[PDB]
């Protein structure tokens, strides 16, 4: 049950915390604010044919 | 501006002095009226600190037979904004040539003494100015309109980031909604 | 092993760039394609190598929406002649408070758990005779899913909750708190609904059609002082485990109705002397 | 496509969409001075991005009656940015240059320009015998105009266009590095000039390394149209510049 | 292994020394070099061997600055005619209280986390009629980063914090407490700033230019008694994980302004009868 | 012998025959900015020998009644050589410094001077409350004088020597890097100051990095003799200087 | 997560304590007042050439 993970800290400058769940419902758990994955392609590059930045946009 | 949609168009004419200014603005994405209500300004107004570079994209919406060249320059913070193209070109700038490709991108670099800047910018954390000037002028053949327009697009680079969430000041209420 | 070590992502670095002279033109593009240019400062000017340690941790949707915000407040008296004024009855909705409304309306569909906190305070009403001694008060919060019985007075039989969840709270302690799961019949909450209720395109129009979350009722358990006492309740919502889809532009006009998008036209932005003015 | 070119020097960039290729001097790219050819003893200073960048000169109007213009370098850039300061504060200098000239017009215009860099473009006075001050051929970034007729004022250079102020046939200037700006198919010309001199370095205020000339060989013409003139702009950028001999300023 | 045994430094000992007669002269030096002599008593006189167990644990900067200190206090009434007198608005700064100001100003640059504790007390204002019964009071502490909206009255809409952090506290419990990270735009806090705001050497001068930490607001949640009640709040700061650079001499003159170094000339020290007087 | 020192920067050299050793800031030698600590994106410019060289400031007279002087940097060098030009034309700057102060007198003179560099030497006004322009503490290379009595004019800084204009004991300035010029055994003091600031770089016109102070702690004295005063001269030299953010000039 | 370390005590005259972190932010941890490293050279010996105490300061 013990769940150890690193905590937020600074850059190039122990950092671990323990967590345990006490309730039988997943909705009772604390916020999972440790995820930092992102991908802006869905909104920035929605075109069908791949476009190379160096090459001209058209022709 | 009696017509609201006029706010999005930058006028351009055929016969202008050899060196003339097209537009000028302050680089305060979260405070200047120009960038206040843009898709980037709205996001910034929910935070207090920001950092990274910005992209300004200009698109020419004239006739296909029209041609011209423009100088777009970014002037880092200083005691006086540029007044002429001679002063303007000393800073970071790009020469834009209008052709088959109708769009050009000016990438404003991140030049600052601090790692972050305040959204509620002040003299200490000023960011500079951006200006555009006629490089050669606009030339048109017979049977075309004598005026054209340009539009500007603003967005953030891949190194942009924000910090210190806060409440936006653009929305307020006086009584409970019903 | 009784311990599991579950046990980040910085912005892109800037690479060094030198003088260039070639046929490649990264600066030139075409916005007509609907494609946002991916150029970087390294393509337009000489740059030094810089290692960035900035992170976008605070810009995630989880953190952006992970703050408790007030959504409703109402007053109810311990004793009064009007029966309707001694308890509260609120149809649950998130369109009452402007700040949270605007924060939520930046996305079309949402799916999250909820954390609800109640803040209750009391004060003695002004009057000639205020000299009295009253023990500590107690309050009851009742949640009635749609279709259940609704009390019509403070001492109604419906307050004997047998299946409806309820909370009993005593003044002077910590504020009450509780969690609630994702309780939508659909696969996600919808902030906007462009459609009608009836199949012939008639009746209610808008998101009001999809609001079937229930009601909340509050009363003084048995407190009835010789002199009136007024209490105020504040409800705070805090999304958890959030997911969002289809972002939409933030609103520009001021809100005017709690169950409609009605508005008044507003200027795009403020004005300045001329297109060249740059001074304060 | 090979009609698009992009040049990036320092913190400035030039983009052209209709352009011929680039002429590189006499086939030699600009470069720093070698250790086996230097003569000065002390360490040089190599301001890099600070000085190696594009500078826009004033623009000129191309009319139907224009005859041509010339500029002398580096006197033209003598008072531009930090390049001018380094010129003022140093005794010796050395640098290549990249010249980009721009002229755009619609598809209904016609005309042809010759762009050429003339090294050691010594000029003769209007009156054979008399002499002139250093103001009739160079006064900063301003452009000097040729003349169709023979010059008569004794205080200025002989501006006869067909002789080019050097006593040579104007049509033989093709021998020097050059390009043509033909409005049919071209909008700009690009020339890269390496440092050409009889000594490794030199005083930049006393000696004119080379002269830039723009000569209309096919006069501009158009019909109807609301455009009355075609502006011409010149942009220059020093390359691999280095200086030596710190004295007091003031040239 | 579910346990990690992270698991000191005494002053230098005195070594034994005997009679000496040589050309070495440790006692003689030259201060003109800016070098402080490193001589020890063992070089000038005969000494016995002594082992020292004293440690400098209590002199570290972490312990020196690791004490909670008051930085501000203000009073606000539950009910009054003047709107501005029913709530507090404080621009955050550490120059208000002399003791903590002097303690901090011994270093030029600092970098630390902060621990903030709030102490709130209430008292009934004097008056003819004091007979009343009032339930326990509740208070709200609101923090507004720079540029955010500022409330203009006790019952303003801005008090519905949706992103601004806030604390709700009830009288009779333990004092509120909370932590805050290093929130400077620069790489370290600067106690002194010898410079101007504008680029032409004009405008504000001093550390005032770099104070952009925000504001703190406090109010009674809904308490409004028939008779006035006054409350006082005290703010305590406690640096954590401290680091300091460039020590500077402690101040000698009394402080006179909260945002300036202005002072009045002061004597170097006290006087005595003559250079030879040694008695009391 | 260790009493002789020689320093060579750029095209200038300093030789002293009677001198103590050299104090190096806080034990850190000046160095260029690392890649993992920079924040600006564009390439910096590193004028080297052009700017890293010794500059002589104006000299001052040391009388029997002198009280002291101070200078603020880099405003003092703001209008010196190419260093001033680079300061004017750039938005950000960064550089260490080497300070050499010179005072020579015969063996029959007596006196002692304290030479100290005070980083972030914020000063208070003469009248508590009022403010002053940026002229009562810095007007170029000119030296500003302390006062024995309490200052009274509201337009200038409080010049009380025993407080040093900072509200601190003058005798406690020993904490900062410093040296003593004792006429018995010393003629000059040398201090090497690394770049000290809370940010990697900064505007050199808006912020005073550090202040140099010279304070006579033992007043000058002599007898008979035809020499009426002892001149004092200050020489400074930037080290590892680099700039960034080319804008227009004019500060 | 358990972190055991010695506690302050006297000289020549168990001393261990346990610590666990409960929060995901490093700023929430308790003060780290167990460090006793120090080096006065930066302020006491800022000279360039090393000086020997026994030898004369000058010449
Ligand atoms: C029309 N939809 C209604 C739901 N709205 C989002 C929403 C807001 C609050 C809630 N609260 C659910 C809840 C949570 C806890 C106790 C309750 F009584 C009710 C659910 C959904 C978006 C628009
Ligand atoms: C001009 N600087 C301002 C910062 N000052 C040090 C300092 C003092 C207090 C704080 N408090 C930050 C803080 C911490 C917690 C809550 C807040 F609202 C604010 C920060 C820095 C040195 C001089
Ligand atoms: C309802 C759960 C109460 C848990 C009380 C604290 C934990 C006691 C057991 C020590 C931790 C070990 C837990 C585990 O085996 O995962
Ligand atoms: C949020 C953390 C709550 C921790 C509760 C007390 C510790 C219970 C588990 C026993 C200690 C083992 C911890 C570990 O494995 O590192």
């Amino acid at each position: 049950g013990a769940q150890v993970s690193t905590q937020k800290t600074g850059a190039h400058e122990i950092i671990h915390y323990t967590n345990i769940n006490y309730y039988k419902d997943a909705a009772s758990n604390s916020a999972n604010r440790q995820d930092f994955t992102q991908d802006p392609s869905k909104f920035t590059e929605p075109v069908k044919d791949v476009m190379i930045k160096s090459l001209p946009a058209l022709n | 501006t009696t017509d609201q949609m006029e706010m999005f168009r930058i006028p351009v004419t055929i016969n202008a002095p050899l060196q003339q200014q097209v537009f000028g603005l302050r680089l305060q994405p979260g405070l200047d009226s120009v960038f206040k209500h843009t898709l980037l300004g709205e996001i910034l107004n929910y935070y207090a600190h920001w950092s990274g570079s910005m992209k300004l994209t200009f698109v020419f919406c004239g006739s296909a037979m029209a041609t011209g060249k423009f100088l777009i320059a970014y002037s880092p913070p200083g005691a006086n904004p540029p007044k002429t193209r001679k002063d303007a070109m000393l800073g970071t700038h790009i020469i834009w040539d209008i052709g088959l490709q109708s769009s050009c991108v000016l990438c404003v670099p991140w030049i600052s003494q601090t790692h972050y800047r305040l959204v509620q910018q002040d003299e200490y954390t000023s960011a500079g100015y951006v200006t555009c000037w006629y490089q050669t002028g606009m030339i048109v053949p017979p049977g075309t309109p004598n005026s054209s327009s340009i539009m500007c697009f603003a967005s953030a680079c891949n190194d942009f980031s924000v910090r210190m969430l806060r409440d936006t000041p653009f929305i307020s209420q006086d009584n409970k909604l019903q | 092993g009784d311990v599991e070590e579950a046990i980040v992502v910085h912005v892109a670095d800037t690479m060094r760039s030198g003088p260039s002279n070639s046929a490649s033109v990264p600066a030139l593009t075409a916005v007509e394609t609907g494609h946002t240019s991916q150029v970087t400062p390294s393509d337009t000017m000489q740059t030094r190598h810089v290692k960035n340690y900035h992170s976008r941790s605070e810009s995630t949707v989880e953190n952006f929406l992970g703050r408790s915000a007030c959504v409703y407040m109402e007053e109810y008296k311990t004793t009064d002649n009007d029966v309707n004024k001694k308890f509260v009855a609120w149809p649950i909705n998130t369109k009452q408070m402007v700040q949270m409304r605007r924060k939520l309306e930046m996305f079309t569909y949402l799916r999250f758990d909820m954390e609800v906190t109640f803040v209750i305070t009391s004060r003695q009403d002004p009057g000639t005779t205020l000299a009295q001694d009253m023990p500590v008060l107690t309050h009851q919060i009742m949640y009635v899913p749609p279709g259940g019985p609704i009390p019509a007075k403070v001492d109604d039989y419906a307050w004997q909750t047998s299946t409806n969840p309820s909370i009993f709270w005593t003044e002077g302690n910590a504020p009450a708190r509780m969690s609630i799961p994702f309780i939508s019949i659909g696969n996600a909450y919808s902030n906007f609904y462009d459609g009608w209720s009836n199949f012939d395109q008639r009746g209610s129009y808008g998101y009001n059609t999809l609001n079937n979350l229930g009601h909340i009722y509050v009363r003084h358990v048995s407190g009835s002082s010789p002199h009136p006492i007024t209490s105020t309740i504040r409800v705070y919502f805090k999304p958890k485990h959030t997911r969002a889809w289809v972002p939409r532009p933030p609103r520009l006009c001021q809100y005017k109705k709690a169950f409609s998008v009605d508005f008044t036209p507003t200027p795009i932005t403020d004005t300045r002397k001329d297109i060249n003015t740059v001074t304060t | 496509s090979d009609r698009v070119r992009s040049i990036t020097l320092g913190n400035s960039t030039i983009t052209t969409q209709e352009c011929a290729n680039v002429v590189v001097g006499y086939g030699r790219w600009p470069t720093y001075l070698r250790d086996d050819e230097a003569t000065a003893e002390d360490q040089p200073t190599q301001p890099d991005v600070a000085t190696c960048r594009f500078y826009t000169l004033d623009s000129i109007k191309w009319e139907k009656g224009s005859v041509g213009w010339w500029w002398k370098f580096p006197e033209a850039l003598s008072d531009m940015g930090l390049f001018g300061q380094n010129m003022q504060y140093h005794y010796l200098g050395r640098a290549g240059y990249t010249i980009h000239v721009q002229c755009n017009a619609s598809k209904f215009h016609q005309g042809c320009l010759l762009v050429v860099c003339v090294p050691e473009a010594e000029m003769g006075g209007a009156v054979v015998g008399q002499a002139f001050s250093a103001t009739a051929m160079a006064n900063g970034d301003k452009a000097y105009e040729f003349t169709s007729a023979t010059q008569s004022d004794q205080t200025k250079v002989q501006t006869a266009i067909h002789n080019a102020g050097m006593g040579v046939g104007v049509g033989n200037l093709t021998i020097y590095p050059h390009q043509w700006i033909n409005l049919r198919t071209n909008n700009s010309a690009t020339i890269v000039m390496p440092y050409i001199n009889s000594v490794p370095m030199d005083n930049m205020f006393r000696h004119y390394n080379f002269t830039l000339m723009v000569i209309p060989f096919v006069k501009l013409d158009y019909a109807d149209t609301a455009s009355t003139y075609v502006p011409i702009t010149v942009t220059v950028a020093p390359m691999c510049a280095e200086y030596n001999g710190l004295r007091l300023a003031q040239a």
